[PDB]
C-alpha cells in the first residue's frame, strides 16, 4: 500500500483537497472516453471500438499522474494556500491537455498502425503534416510534460521548506530531497526537447527526430543528469 | 528562516502581550551563532545587529538561561535558542513545540559551536578502574544512554547502535542540520580564556558600556 | 505428587495453571518440570529410576518408547474418544495399541517482520 | 449490510481508489442517461421517454458491477500499486462499453418490441443486418463481459496472494478462493461464445444463435463447469 516503511503517512485521512482532486480526475478519464458520440448504427460501432488503443494511452497516462498525486497527499497530507495554489496549477494543465492527449494519442496510433501494417487508413483527416506543425506538436506536448513534473517538483519542495511544522524525521526528509530530484529529472527531458525545437538547429525534420528521440531514450538521460550531479 | 525578520515579526507579537524570541543572552554560547553567522567584518555585523535588538526593546538586558526557558514554557515567548536537554521540560509543559534550522543573517546561516558531551576521569582519583567499568559496559551502552535520554535528551549519540532511534526523531534532525551549518570546537587550552573573553564583550554591548568596535578590539588581545 | 514432563519450548506455565485446578479438585499437587535434552533422557530415567509420570513429546518419540516397554497403553472410554478428532489418534497408535493421549498438530512456518519486509520471499 | 459474518471487513474507511472509483460509476450511469439530447418540443419528449427501457438494463448492468466493486473493497481495503493497475483496468473496459451498451440495449428493446408486439418501428435505422455485423456483435459484448469477470478473478488472486500480509483466517481464505472461482466461472461463457463466433462453424447465421443462447443458459452452463472440476 505505501512506498515506504519508515515514512509515518499524515495522510490517510480523507480531506476536501483530495476530494475535488479525485472528482477531476475522473472527470478527466471519463470525458476523454464518453465524449465521443454514440454510435447510431453497426459502422458507428465498429469505428468507436478503433479508439480503444489511443483511450487505453491516455488512460494509462492519466493514472500514472493520479497515484504521484496519491502518494504526496498521503506522505504529507497538506491543506494550505499554497499546497492548493500548485494543486490547481497541475489539475488545470491536467484539463487543458485531456483533449490534445485524445488527438495525439488517435494522431500516434495511426503512425504506428502504418508501420506495424495493421491498418491503412488516411493521415489527411489531421491536416497537413509541415515542419512547422510537426514542431508545434513536440512543443506543445513537451510543454505540458515539463509542468506537470516541474509541479510535483515545487510541491515536494513546498513540503520540504515545511519539514519541522510536518515533524519530518531523517528518513522523511531524505524520500522528500529524493522526491524534488525525481521530479526534476522527469521535468528535464521535455524541457530538453522543447528547447532543442524553438532553437531548432536544422531547419528541418532532423530537429524533429532529435526531440522526439529523447523520450525514448527517457531512462538512459535521466540516468547521465543524475551521474552528473554525483560525480560533481 | 532569517534574523532580519524578527523585528518584524516582534512588533505582530508585542501587540498582542507577547515576545518573539528569548534565549539566554548571558552565556555566549548561545549567542555566538548569530556572531559567526557571516565570519571581523563578520562578528561586527552579527553583533551590532544583537546590539540592535537590545536597543529597540525587542530583548531584555539581563536575559538568562532561567527567564527564556520558564518565558518559553509559559507560553510567553513564540521562540527560543537551546539544545537538546531543554526538549524535556517543554515536553512537561502544555506547548505544541517544534525544533528547526537557526536562522539566517545576512543571507549566509548561523554557524553554531558544536559540542560532544564526554566523560573525563580525574587523574587524583583511586577509582580509576571502577569508573572505567561503570563507563564502557553500564552508562556507554543501549540502555545506560537510554536512562539518560528518558530524563532530559542527550543529542545526537555517539552510540552507534542508536542510529535508527536517533534518525527516527525529527528533533534530532533539526539538531544535525544545525550541527553541520556549525562547526566542532577546538579542545585547545587557550578555549578558556576565548570564552571569557567573548562572555565579556557580549555583556560589554549589551548592558551599553563598550562600543561593538571596541569589543572585538579587546576581545582578540 | 504428579510430576510432568514438557519441553521448554511449550507453556508449562499454563500446564501448570490446570495442573493447580486440579489440585484444587482433588488434593494432589502437580509440578510441571522442563529439563534439557528430555526426549532422550526420559528413555535412560524412566527405565531405571523413576522420572515423570506424564512425558509430553511429539508423537514420532513414541514408538521407540512403546517397543521398550517404557509406556503404559492408554484406555480412553468412547465418550473420551470421539472429543478427538480421528485421525489425531493415529498418530498415537503403535501395533493396534494407543499409546498416548494427542494434544495438538505442530507445522514449522515462516514467521516474517512486515514492517522490514512487506511481500516476503 | 455484508455478504459473510465470518469476514472482517478491512475497508469500512474510505479511500481514494474507493472515491474515484464511485466518481466513475456515478460518471457512467449519468453520461449514459444525460448523453442524450434535452427535448425543445412535445415530439421529443415522448422520443425521450422510448429510451428508459434500453437506459433501465444499462443502469442495472453498470450497479451489479459497482456493487461487486464495493464488496471487493470493503472486504480487503487493498490500495496497492497492482489493486491500483486491475481497478483502472475494470474502470477502462467499463468507460470504453458505455455508449456501445447504450446501443445494443436500444437494438434489443426494439426486437424484443417487435416479438411481444408493442411496437413496430424500423432497424435499418441500425444499418444493415448481415452476417458479419451480427458476430461483431457478440464478439464485442462477448469480448467485454469476458474482461470484466477476468479482471474481478485477477483482483480476488492478489488479495489471496496478501493473504498472510491481510492476516486472512480459514473462512476468509476460503471465501477468497470462491470468490476467484465464481469470477472466472462467470468469465467463461462469454469466453465460449466469443470463440465460437470467431471460429464460425456454419458460416452462416446459426453460429450468432448458439452464441447467444450461452447467455439463455448462463445458470445450467456455469453449473456444468462447476461440476466437472468437483467430479474431477
Ligand atoms: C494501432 C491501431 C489502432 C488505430 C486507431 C486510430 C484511431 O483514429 C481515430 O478513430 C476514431 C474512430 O472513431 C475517429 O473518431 C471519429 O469517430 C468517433 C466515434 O465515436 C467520433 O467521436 C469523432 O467525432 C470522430 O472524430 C478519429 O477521428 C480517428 O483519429
Ligand atoms: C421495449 C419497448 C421500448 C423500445 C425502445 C427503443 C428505443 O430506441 C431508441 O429510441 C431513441 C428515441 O429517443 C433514439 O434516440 C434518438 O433520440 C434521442 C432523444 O434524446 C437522441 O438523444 C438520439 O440522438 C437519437 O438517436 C434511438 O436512436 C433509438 O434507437
Ligand atoms: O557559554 C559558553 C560555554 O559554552 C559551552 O558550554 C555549554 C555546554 O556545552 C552545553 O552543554 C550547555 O549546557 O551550555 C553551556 C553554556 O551555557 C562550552 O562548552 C563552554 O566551554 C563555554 O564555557
Ligand atoms: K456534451
Amino acid at each position: 500500500v505505501g512506498l515506504n516503511p519508515n515514512f509515518s503517512f499524515r495522510g490517510k485521512q480523507q480531506t476536501r483537497i483530495e476530494t475535488f482532486s479525485d472528482a477531476v480526475f475522473a472527470l478527466a478519464i471519463a470525458l476523454l472516453v464518453l465524449s465521443s458520440t454514440i454510435p447510431e448504427t453497426f459502422e458507428d460501432l465498429w469505428a468507436s471500438m478503433r479508439d480503444v488503443i489511443p483511450f487505453a494511452i491516455c488512460v494509462a497516462l492519466i493514472i500514472v499522474i493520479w497515484y504521484q498525486h496519491y502518494i504526496f497527499f498521503l506522505k504529507y497530507g497538506l491543506q494550505d494556500k499554497v499546497t492548493i495554489l500548485l494543486n490547481t496549477i497541475l489539475l488545470f494543465v491536467l484539463l487543458v491537455y485531456v483533449y490534445p492527449l485524445k488527438f495525439l494519442a488517435r494522431f500516434l496510433s495511426e503512425i504506428y498502425g502504418g508501420i506495424f501494417g495493421i491498418i491503412e487508413t488516411d493521415l489527411s483527416r489531421f491536416g497537413e503534416y509541415s515542419h512547422q506543425n510537426l514542431k508545434l506538436l513536440m512543443v506543445n506536448y513537451g510543454l505540458g510534460a515539463f509542468a506537470i513534473f516541474l509541479v510535483f517538483s515545487l510541491m515536494y519542495w513546498r513540503a520540504y521548506k515545511m519539514k519541522s511544522l510536518l515533524d519530518l524525521n531523517s528518513y522523511e526528509i531524505f524520500d522528500t530531497k529524493s522526491s524534488i530530484i525525481a521530479n526534476l529529472l522527469m521535468c528535464s527531458v521535455p524541457l530538453l526537447s522543447l528547447i532543442i525545437t524553438l532553437i531548432d538547429p536544422w531547419g528541418n525534420f532532423r530537429t524533429t527526430i532529435l526531440s522526439g528521440f529523447l523520450y525514448f531514450l527517457y531512462v538512459p538521460i535521466m540516468i547521465v543528469f543524475g551521474r552528473i550531479t554525483s560525480k560533481k | 528562516k532569517t534574523w532580519e525578520e524578527i523585528p518584524a515579526l516582534d512588533k505582530e507579537l508585542k501587540a498582542k502581550g507577547k515576545s518573539a524570541l528569548m534565549f539566554n543572552l548571558q552565556e555566549p554560547y548561545f549567542t555566538w551563532p548569530l556572531i559567526a553567522a557571516d565570519g571581523n567584518a563578520g562578528a561586527k555585523a552579527g553583533l551590532t545587529f544583537l546590539v540592535d535588538l537590545i536597543k529597540n526593546k525587542h530583548m531584555n538586558a539581563d536575559t538568562d538561561y532561567s527567564i527564556a526557558e520558564a518565558a518559553f514554557n509559559k507560553g510567553e515567548t513564540a521562540m527560543t535558542i537551546n539544545g537538546p536537554w531543554a526538549w524535556s521540560n517543554i515536553d512537561t509543559s502544555k506547548v505544541n513545540y517544534g525544533v528547526t534550522v537557526l536562522p539566517t543573517f545576512k543571507g549566509q546561516p548561523s554557524k553554531p559551536f558544536v559540542g560532544v558531551l564526554s566523560a573525563g576521569i580525574n587523574a587524583a582519583s583511586p577509582n580509576k578502574e571502577l569508573a572505567k567499568e561503570f563507563l564502557e559496559n553500564y552508562l556507554l551502552t543501549d540502555e545506560g544512554l537510554e536512562a539518560v535520554n528518558k530524563d532530559k535528551p542527550l543529542g545526537a549519540v555517539a552510540l552507534k547502535s542508536y542510529e535508527e532511534e536517533l534518525a527516527k526523531d525529527p528533533r534530532i534532525a533539526a539538531t544535525m542540520e544545525n550541527a553541520q551549518k556549525g562547526e566542532i570546537m577546538p579542545n585547545i587550552p587557550q578555549m578558556s580564556a576565548f570564552w571569557y573573553a567573548v562572555r565579556t564583550a557580549v555583556i560589554n554591548a549589551a548592558s551599553g558600556r563598550q562600543t561593538v568596535d571596541e569589543a572585538l578590539k579587546d576581545a582578540q588581545t | 505428587k504428579l510430576v510432568i514432563w514438557i519441553n521448554g519450548d511449550k507453556g508449562y506455565n499454563g500446564l501448570a495453571e490446570v495442573g493447580k485446578k486440579f489440585e484444587k479438585d482433588t488434593g494432589i499437587k502437580v509440578t510441571v518440570e522442563h529439563p534439557d535434552k528430555l526426549e532422550e533422557k526420559f528413555p535412560q530415567v524412566a527405565a531405571t529410576g523413576d522420572g515423570p509420570d506424564i512425558i509430553f513429546w511429539a508423537h514420532d518419540r513414541f514408538g521407540g518408547y512403546a517397543q521398550s516397554g517404557l509406556l503404559a497403553e492408554i484406555t480412553p472410554d468412547k465418550a473420551f474418544q470421539d472429543k478427538l478428532y480421528p485421525f489425531t489418534w493415529d498418530a498415537v497408535r503403535y501395533n493396534g495399541k494407543l499409546i498416548a493421549y494427542p494434544i495438538a498438530v505442530e507445522a514449522l512456518s515462516l514467521i516474517y517482520n512486515k514492517d522490514l519486509l512487506p511481500n516476503p520471499p
